This record gives C-alpha cells, structure tokens and sequence, in this order.
C-alpha cells in the first residue's frame, strides 16, 4: 500500500 | 480530549456516470488522508494502525462526505469534482438500486434532521476510530479514542439541541445503514475492475489490494 | 408505548459443522415468528409489512440470539440445538474467518460488557422495527416504533447501569458489525446453496428466495 | 413466502 504510507509520513 | 471543536475543522479544512464517480473518489482518497491527520490522536497512533484504520473505514468515510455534501440537491449527489449526478443517470447506468439506498437511506435523512458538520465529523471520527479493524497493534487504544469521541458527540448532542433528546441516537442509528451501503459500493467496484471497461486510478486501484 | 418489562419477557418466552448450523438457523426461524409477535405493537403492523420487517432482519436477529446465548462458551458458540461449535471447528470447515468475526465482534464485546437480557432483546426490538426495509407500507410508522424502544432503552441503561454513560451508544455501537457479520453470513449460505452438497431445510430456504 | 405468512396469521 505504497501510496497511503507516503502520504501518511508526510 | 476530543473536542468538537477540532473535528469541526477538520471537517472545514478539506471542504458515462461510472467514470466520473470513480473519478471523483480517488481524488477524495488524497483529501481523506489530510482529513484523517487533522482529527485529535490519529497520527499519533503507529503507522501501521493508521494504514489498517484508514483501509477499513476509507469508503465509509467517503460515502458520509457526499452524501452530507448533497442534502440539498434534489434526488441527486455532488461529486467533489463539482459534478452533480442526479438519479436518473445512475438508473440509465445500470447501479439505480444502490444509488437510490444512499439517497434514501443517508442524503435525506441527513436532510431531515438537518445533520450538522460537527455530528458529521464525530460520526466520521467513529467510523475512522473502528476497534473492529483486523490486525491492529492496539484496539483497546483505538477503543478508547471512540469512545471519547461519542462522549464528545453526546455532550454537543445534548448542548446544542436540548429539545431533541433523541438526536445522539439517531445519528449513531444511520452508521449500519454507512456500512451496508459501503460493502455495496465496495463490490460494484470490484465488478468494475474485474470487467475493465471503467478507469480505475491509482490510489483507489491500490484500496482495491488485498492486505 | 414500549415497555422493556414486555421486551425481557419475549427474550425468556423463546429461551460437518455447516450441516448442523443451518439446522439450528431453520429451527430458528419458526421461533423467531413468535418473538416478533410478542414484541409490543409489531402485530398490529399490516401482514406485508411484518414480511418485509422478518425477511430484512432475520439474519441479524437470530445471530444476535446465538451470539448472546454463547457469552459463557470459550471461543465457539452454543447452537439452538444444543450443539456447542468451536473454532477449531469451524476452521476446519472452510469458514473460520466469519466464525471469528463472530467471536471476537460481537460474543466477546457482550461478555465483556456483561450485555443483559432487556439490552440484547431492546437491540433485537430495533433491528426488527427497521425503517430502511424497501417496501414498507408507512416507514414513518416503523421509524416511530424504533425510536420508542431507543428511548425505552437509554432510559433502562441509565436507570440499572447510571455508573456508565456510555453503555447506550457502546450497545448501539454493536449494530453496524451485526449488519456486515449479516450479510456475510448470508453470503456463505447463498453459496452453500449454489454448491448443492449442504441440506437447507424449507424456511431457511424460502428465506434465500427472491421478494 | 408462504411459509412467513401462515406463521404470521396464525
Ligand atoms: C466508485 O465508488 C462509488 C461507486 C458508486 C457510487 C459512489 C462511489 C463512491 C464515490 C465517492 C465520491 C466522493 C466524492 O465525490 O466526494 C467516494 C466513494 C465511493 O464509493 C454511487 C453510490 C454514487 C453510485 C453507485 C456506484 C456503485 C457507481
Ligand atoms: C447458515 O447460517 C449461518 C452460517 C454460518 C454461521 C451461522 C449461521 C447462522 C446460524 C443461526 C443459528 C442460530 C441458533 O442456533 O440459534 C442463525 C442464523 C445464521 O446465519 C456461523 C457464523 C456460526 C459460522 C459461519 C457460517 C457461514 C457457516
């Protein structure tokens, strides 16, 4: 789930 | 804590057919993730909780948005893309049964009890806040912070509409109704995918992944 | 009026592993008719309506039932029949992750929160008097009748548990996993029903068929 | 539904 943990770090 | 107060704005801080609609909920995924990081606690919980948390509740969460969104279109909802889709074009569509239950059982029940955005936030902070979600580090810690966040809904509830000592349980009685519709809207997605016609972008593709 | 004296007294008026459960659900059905009929104001709604109410609930309604009668059971379920399930068993089966679901949802929250007979058969009351089921001649009617148990219950929950504030949403709370434990139980079982292998006794199966 | 409508009657 790349994008939502990119998102969620910053 | 959880003060109203907060949820309120992060409410404020983020304010054929098929396409469009799918269009539209990727793009509401990047805002939901702004959204979720402006609600008390939330980043503080481990990544990985916030990532099961937002995976479990996303459509929910998105499905309540538009729908408050549309209480005063008629027979209609408004896309964050500043489309309104009216009835019809669903039905024209071939998804008319599904279009209409959130219409019937989420737009204008919002509509007649005039649903506020503080108690929208607060049930979205509920939704988000599911302990139920498998694989959390936590729940009893995600637990928690649902509860405080229906106290919090109550005590406005009952502050703001003293006349109406049965609203807090109105608002809690519209979150199964949130869930069947999600579960629905969920598999017509998948349908969606699976025949390929329908452009799927990225972030809504990467909801449609297994774990 | 809604009296929880009249609710309690229509819970205590009624008081391979698959095989065994889908008899226990057909036994079920005959019993859950007479529940129905003793809840207040229920057999005065018109025939078709208390159709439309029965067929909608059912699954969420018999599964409440289980889920409560198996508070004491450790990590499985006691069957109307008499058989104890476990899940190891059910595992074994293929249907491990709903049995789970189950158990961890909603019989392990009703344990943990010490759920009462009047809370659990005031849950079932609202489930029943479902204003959303399509079809419905006077949906304010049934809408009426859920708000009257709602209040009957905050009230009995502030009455017998005053050292808990939040016990009437944290019952409430429990209505959108029986709603997805529902449907995905009925899910399983229309496939039980397309495999053909699983005997599905009459009611339960008239309950497959389409309004 | 014949079996729901006997029960409900009677
Ligand atoms: C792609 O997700 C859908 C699908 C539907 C529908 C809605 C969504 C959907 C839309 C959004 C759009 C949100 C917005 O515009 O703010 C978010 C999540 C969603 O699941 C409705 C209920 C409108 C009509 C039926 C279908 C199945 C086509
Ligand atoms: C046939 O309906 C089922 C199916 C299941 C399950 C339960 C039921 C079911 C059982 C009953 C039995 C009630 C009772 O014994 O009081 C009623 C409605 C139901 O949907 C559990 C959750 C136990 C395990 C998974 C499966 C899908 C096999």
């Amino acid at each position: 789930h790349k994008i939502l943990h990119r998102l969620l770090q910053d | 804590d959880m003060p109203v107060e907060r949820i309120l704005e992060a409410e404020l801080a983020v304010e054929d057919p098929v396409t469009n609609i799918c269009q539209a909920a990727d793009k509401q995924l990047f805002t939901l993730v702004e959204w979720a990081k402006r609600i008390p606690h939330f980043s503080e919980l481990p990544l990985d909780d916030q990532v099961i948390l937002l995976r479990a509740g996303w459509n929910e969460l998105l499905i309540a948005s538009f729908s408050h969104r549309s209480i005063a279109v008629k027979d209609g909802i408004l896309l964050a893309t500043g489309l309104h889709v009216h009835r019809n074009s669903a039905h024209s569509a071939g998804v008319g049964a599904i279009f209409d239950r959130v219409l019937t059982e989420l737009v204008s029940k919002m509509r007649d009890m005039q649903m506020d955005k503080t108690e929208l936030g607060c049930l979205r902070a509920i939704v988000l806040f599911n302990p139920d979600s498998k694989g959390l580090s936590n729940p009893a810690e995600v637990e928690a912070l649902r509860e405080k966040v229906y106290a919090s809904l109550e005590a406005y509830c009952k502050h703001k509409y003293p006349e109406q000592p049965g609203r807090f349980a109105k608002l809690l009685l519209r979150l199964p109704a949130l869930r069947s519709i999600g579960l629905k809207c969920l598999e017509h997605l998948f349908f969606f995918k699976l025949i390929g016609d329908t452009p799927i972008d990225t972030f809504l593709m990467e909801m449609l992944e297994a774990p």
